[PDB]
């Protein structure tokens, strides 16, 4: 389903397998790193990284 | 032909279609969670020590 910005703040989206409760959640995300961008997608093991080292490779990625 | 005025109604019917949901109220199908990354079988030590 494709849902709009007005319309996720009244949804129950679920990021893994193991969060979806019957009853509560309505829908699913297609893979728990959709919420990156293409470019931020290419920065190797970025949940272990401090954020603005993130913000930073993304940057200096383009650089 | 007259066009008299009449008496106030009783009530209202209201006719509308029905969702059916025979389907929904099922059990969840999520989409299947994808596996952690394991060990490749068949890893040996290539590099051995010179001398």
């Amino acid at each position: 389903e494709l849902i709009g910005t007005m319309e996720q703040i009244f949804m129950n989206v679920a990021i893994f397998e193991d969060e979806v409760f019957a009853g509560v959640t309505t829908h699913q995300e297609l893979f728990p790193h959709s919420l990156l961008s293409v470019i931020a997608n290419f920065i190797p093991f970025s949940d272990h990284n401090q954020s603005p080292r993130n913000m930073y490779q993304c940057q200096m990625g383009k650089q | 032909g007259g066009l008299t005025c009449a008496s106030a109604p009783q009530g209202t019917l209201r006719i509308l279609e029905g969702p059916q949901q025979s389907l929904s109220g099922s059990p969840l199908q999520p989409i299947p969670a994808s596996p952690p990354p394991q060990i490749p079988p068949g890893l040996r030590p290539r590099f051995c020590a010179f001398g």
